[PDB]
């Protein structure tokens, strides 16, 4: 008895492989009305029809750390701030002064630093420099000078200087990844939705159903609900710090906005520019005053010390308020489109948590319906994106906005994790991490057509 | 022709059932066979895909003619395959494995089995062609 | 200049009127080888077309392929037909019958026939190579 | 993808100049296989020229099927070179001749040399039947 060689073509098989992928988007959120702008350039429009079949008796591996497709989608979409460089006005590329005391307008406003100011020592030191003025709050009131400060104009001092005028758009569209032909998605599923190793309920697409950007340093949101519990996520869980990521069944709300009204005072500046030189004291008496819902928080806590119990066994367990740094590491962080704001997570998440046998001390609080309030910081002047040198004076949006949100999961570490109530705070991560939001789900492969095999059949000679 | 069943050309749906199983659903998924604006920017991208698809399925294709096989889907060689390297005797492969586990017992020794049935085709026309050559 | 049915399949649209010569002419003819705004947009359904021809084209292709022919514009093969779909004299057939009368008189039976021409293909190649696996 | 090689298919740059060292190592010389609203047009006009390359490429595959070599990428079939064709000499051609040259030699014959194939191809056909004509 002996064998020979075979081959074989459409055999079923594939291999995992780095490639660029295709996007459809929004039909409409984008049209005529929007000329030019970035969100209008390059991807397709929506495909209503995702099929599948089933991986019957059939299971497959996966890693959503290891997968590619985070940078092929932190590739292509940053670019919306490349193209928003727009020039620095003339006056203002040097490290120009401003006086005032009092603000320039009629007060200075009912909360914090706003004493708005003329610039002063102003290229030409001239009247068509100097009458113009700003907005201020916090950053914005720097030493310069001496003492009686003329202060300074601190965007001067880094690589790019620039404003993302209101014309441009940062609306969260829902895009739909589809591989190139040849390539395809594969969809892991089980009620084990752990997102990493061996997955059962494996299934096949030509397309992703639509995902969303999300820009926050703490608290995930607006976005791709669980499946029907709380869940938690982590390159090897055994670490010490490295961060984890934590997933959520009911979308716990954001009641707030910060609808400090100045008016639509934009001025064609200098040799035929723009600026945003927003004035008046109409509806100046506002504040973020932000509110939660506490039970809907609560619930969390109150179950993930169970969860953790899987993770760190008998352990008392405990939450802290989020490490320090900058206002951005000591924040949960966003901008509605009309201002850049930044939540104290650095006073809340303050619990512990007892594991023995326990029936109780595990939350905030028990019994009481009530809801809660919490206070909030603002920035407007701006390192507008972390890991690069750009900095932008914010242009700012009259009134109240529709704006709020609601949460779908925490980013997450777990500092001081080398002793008895067992320690960690919101915040961490790469700001890559926010889009591994649901992307869990996939992976990426290339089809392989041909293959062989021995037989008992001699070929004809 | 028909709407998509999940894949095209390539067809994958018997996806890790047995080999020896495969080779019957094989033969049988052969035997059968803005108002206007960005939506048509759109119709591009997917014909251009339908278009790369033939290119892959042409190119791959030209590799069997080397191989001395005309799509005739079951096409035999005298090479050996001589067991030594994943051993299993016949129905201890077609009966266990997918498609999907016959990679990882052999991937990488494929770059030389290539050049077997390359030379191994060269003879099958040289070793009658050459006793031709007597005159 | 090219053979048209369609741009390219059917190599003549019009019939050479008897299903005899016509099929030796065929081999031989196979042988012998604003406005610009929506105009951009015109530049798309003829591409479908030229692709969709090309896409039935090696589904067709492929039939022949796994009837063990290809190219063979005609083919021959060892399937017999037991004297009874119409046993018009074959001269007779030849000479006063087009296809598109074969397609009335004859017809219908054609999944059984690609049955009989898919069975006895893979049953023969697979004799000779039983008859060659002994050692 | 890929890149090019005069051509996207074809693969001409090899050159070799002696057709010897060339035509003995054929098998490696393809076995190695607005914002931007106007990248529509950009894509449009070379995607049609794309297409009708395969179109070409399906053309040559159509006359090497004519000749009974499909697949085949050195082929060879009954027809003799019968003396009168310009005695250059197997020893006296490519070590001294180039494919330009050769062609501009051979230009004359060309369409006879491919009837003289057409013909032997035919007639191989159905001398089988001077055995196989038992009923
Ligand atoms: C996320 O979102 C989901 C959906 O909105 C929330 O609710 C889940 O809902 C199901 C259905 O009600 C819950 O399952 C139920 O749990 C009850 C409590 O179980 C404990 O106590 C019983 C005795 O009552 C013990 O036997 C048991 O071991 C547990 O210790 C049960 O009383 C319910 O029983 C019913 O279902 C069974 C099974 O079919 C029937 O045979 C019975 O007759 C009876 O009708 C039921 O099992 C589930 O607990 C909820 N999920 C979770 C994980 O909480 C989630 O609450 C929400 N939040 C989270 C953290 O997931
Ligand atoms: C989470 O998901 C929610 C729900 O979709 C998002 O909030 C909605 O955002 C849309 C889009 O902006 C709002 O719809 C339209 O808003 C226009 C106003 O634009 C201002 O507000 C956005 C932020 O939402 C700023 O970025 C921008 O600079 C502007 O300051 C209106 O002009 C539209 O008007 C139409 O609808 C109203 C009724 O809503 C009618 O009275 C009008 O006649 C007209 O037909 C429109 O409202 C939508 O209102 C928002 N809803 C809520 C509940 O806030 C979040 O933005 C999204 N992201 C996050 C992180 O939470
Ligand atoms: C956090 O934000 C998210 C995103 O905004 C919220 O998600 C989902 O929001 C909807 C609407 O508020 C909730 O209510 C259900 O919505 C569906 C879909 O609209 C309704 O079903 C049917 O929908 C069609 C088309 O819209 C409509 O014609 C039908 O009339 C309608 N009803 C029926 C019976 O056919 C359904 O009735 C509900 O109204 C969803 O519950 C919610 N998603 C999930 C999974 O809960 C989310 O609500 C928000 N959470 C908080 C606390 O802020
Ligand atoms: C914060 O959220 C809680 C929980 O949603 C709110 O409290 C209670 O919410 C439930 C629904 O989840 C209410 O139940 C409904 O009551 C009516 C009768 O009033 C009944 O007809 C319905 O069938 C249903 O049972 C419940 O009334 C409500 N209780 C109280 C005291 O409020 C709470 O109101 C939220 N607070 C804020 C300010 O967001
Ligand atoms: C097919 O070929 C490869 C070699 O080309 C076979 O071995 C695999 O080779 C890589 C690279 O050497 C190995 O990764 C390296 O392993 C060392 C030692 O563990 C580690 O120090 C390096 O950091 C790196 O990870 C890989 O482990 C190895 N894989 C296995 C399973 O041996 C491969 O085995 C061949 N395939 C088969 C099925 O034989
Ligand atoms: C397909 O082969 C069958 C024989 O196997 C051919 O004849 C079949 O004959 C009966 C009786 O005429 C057809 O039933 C019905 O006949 C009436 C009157 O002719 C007609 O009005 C009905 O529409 C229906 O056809 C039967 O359908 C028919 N079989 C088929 C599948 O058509 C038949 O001539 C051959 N047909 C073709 C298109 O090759
Ligand atoms: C077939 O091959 C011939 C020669 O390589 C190609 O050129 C044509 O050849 C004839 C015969 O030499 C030329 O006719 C006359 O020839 C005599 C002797 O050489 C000369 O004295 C006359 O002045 C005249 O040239 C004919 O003119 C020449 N054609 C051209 C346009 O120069 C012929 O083109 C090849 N045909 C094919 C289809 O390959
Ligand atoms: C409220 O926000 C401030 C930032 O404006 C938080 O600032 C620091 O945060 C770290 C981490 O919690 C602490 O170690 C520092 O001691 C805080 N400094 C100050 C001056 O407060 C602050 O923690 C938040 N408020 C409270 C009461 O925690
Ligand atoms: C076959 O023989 C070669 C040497 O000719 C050897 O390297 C290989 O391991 C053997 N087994 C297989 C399955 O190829
Ligand atoms: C042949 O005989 C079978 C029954 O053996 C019958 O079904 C079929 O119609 C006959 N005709 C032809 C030409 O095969
Ligand atoms: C071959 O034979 C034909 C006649 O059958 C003759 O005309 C021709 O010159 C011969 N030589 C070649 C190479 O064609």
């Amino acid at each position: 008895e002996n064998l020979w060689v075979t081959v074989y073509y459409g055999v079923p098989v594939w291999k995992e492989a780095k490639t660029t992928l295709f996007c459809a988007s929004d039909a409409k959120a984008y049209e005529k009305e929007v000329h030019n702008v970035w969100a209008t350039h390059a991807c397709v429009p929506t495909d209503p029809n995702p099929q599948e079949m089933v991986l019957k008796n059939v299971t497959e591996n996966f890693n959503m750390w290891k997968n590619d497709m985070v940078d092929q989608m932190h590739e292509d979409v940053i670019s919306l701030w490349d193209q928003s460089l727009k020039p620095c006005v003339k006056l203002t590329p040097l490290c120009v002064t401003l006086n005032c005391t009092n603000a320039t307008a009629s007060n200075s406003s009912i909360i914090e630093g706003m004493k708005n100011c003329s610039f002063n020592i102003t290229t030409e030191l001239r009247d068509k420099r100097e009458k113009k003025n700003a907005l201020f709050y916090k950053l914005d009131i720097v030493q310069l000078d001496g003492n009686s400060s003329q202060y300074r104009l601190i965007n001067c001092n880094t690589s790019v200087i620039t404003q993302a005028c209101p014309k441009v758009s940062f609306d969260p569209i829902p895009i739909h990844y589809c591989a190139p032909a040849g390539y395809a998605i594969l969809k892991c599923n089980n009620k084990t939705f752990t997102g990493t190793g061996p997955c059962n309920n494996v299934s096949t697409v030509q397309c992703t159903h639509g995902i969303k950007p999300v820009v926050s340093t703490q608290l995930l949101l607006n976005g791709s609900l669980a499946e029907g519990e709380i869940i938690i996520r982590s390159e090897n869980i055994t670490n010490n710090v490295k961060t984890i990521i934590v997933h959520l069944n009911e979308s716990v709300k954001i009641e707030c906005t910060r609808p400090n009204n100045k008016t639509r005072t934009s001025i064609r500046i200098g040799p035929g520019q723009w600026f945003y030189a927003t004035g008046q004291v109409i509806g100046d008496i506002r504040e973020a005053y932000c509110n939660i819902n506490e039970s809907k928080w609560n619930e969390t806590l109150q179950r993930v010390s169970k969860k953790l119990k899987e993770y760190f066994p008998h352990k008392n367990i405990t939450f802290q308020p989020s490490s320090g740094g900058d206002l951005e590491i000591t924040t949960h962080s966003f901008n509605c489109g009309g201002e850049f704001f930044y939540c104290n997570t650095s006073s809340l998440f303050n619990r512990t948590y007892m594991a023995n046998s326990t029936d109780m001390a595990n939350s905030t609080e028990t019994n009481s319906t009530r809801t809660i309030t919490i206070h909030c910081r603002i920035k407007q002047i701006i390192n507008m994106w972390q890991e690069v040198g750009r900095a932008m004076y914010a242009p700012p949006i009259a009134g109240n906005i529709t704006c709020i949100s609601n949460i779908t999961g925490l980013l997450l570490t777990r500092d001081g994790g080398k002793n008895n109530t067992e320690t960690f705070r919101p915040g961490g991560g790469n700001m890559k991490d926010n889009w591994r939001s649901e992307l869990y789900k996939y992976k990426v492969v290339k089809i392989e057509p041909l293959g062989v095999a021995p037989t008992r059949c001699k070929r004809r000679v | 022709a028909v709407g998509i069943g999940a894949v095209f050309l390539g067809f994958l749906g018997a996806a890790g059932s047995t080999m020896g199983a495969a080779s019957m659903t094989l033969t049988v998924q052969a035997r059968n066979l803005q108002h206007l604006l960005k939506l048509t920017v759109w119709g591009i991208k997917q014909l251009q895909a339908r278009v790369l698809a033939v290119e892959r399925y042409l190119r791959d294709q030209q590799l069997l003619g080397i191989w001395g096989c005309s799509g005739k889907l079951i096409c035999c060689t005298n090479v050996p395959w001589n067991s030594s390297w994943s051993n299993r005797n016949l129905s201890e492969i077609w009966d266990n494995m997918t498609w999907l586990q016959w990679d990882k017992e052999i991937s990488n020794y494929t770059q030389i089995i290539y050049g077997l049935l390359e030379e191994s085709q060269n003879q099958q026309e040289k070793n009658e062609q050459d006793l031709l050559a007597l005159d």
